[PDB]
């Protein structure tokens, strides 16, 4: 929710699976015990759902690649040579 | 006509909701806040737009 008020109107991870799950909640509130094996097994469903389309929106729209390449190259030094000749020029301004 | 509508009609003058009920589905009902935001709302910010 917190993305999608930032992110365009991208729809529910579940989409119409969201009123299913909303169905299977009114099936256990018909139930007349409360199993937390079946709510796990529900709520469970769900993540699986969510995660599935979080993983595809960090991977596509989120680029974590891109994001890890960065950090290769930035925060691991990947860019090594690049660094090199930071400091071959910092040296001086960074010995004091 | 003018004895039609002096006798015959009116003789023949038998001329005698918002089912806002949360029962039937107050888990699937969203909240009225979330209600009035999908039902009102987007049609508001519809014609705002317009």
């Amino acid at each position: 929710e917190n993305q999608n008020v930032n992110l365009t109107r991208k729809g529910s991870i579940l989409k119409n699976q969201e009123d299913t799950f909303a169905a299977e909640l009114h099936r256990l509130k018909q139930q007349p015990l409360f199993s937390l094996v079946d709510f796990e097994q529900v709520v469970d469903r769900i993540r699986s759902t969510v995660a599935e389309h979080l993983w595809k929106l960090m991977v596509e729209e989120s680029d974590l690649l891109g994001q890890l390449k960065i950090i290769k190259d930035f925060y691991l030094l990947g860019r090594g040579e690049l660094f090199q000749a930071f400091i071959d020029t910092a040296q001086h301004m960074l010995k004091t | 006509i003018n004895f039609a509508r002096m006798y015959l009609e009116q003789s023949d003058f038998h001329e005698k909701d918002v089912c806002v009920d949360r029962s039937s589905e107050s888990v699937t009902c969203q909240t009225f806040e979330l209600t009035l935001r999908s039902c009102l709302y987007p049609h508001i910010d519809k014609q705002y737009l317009d």
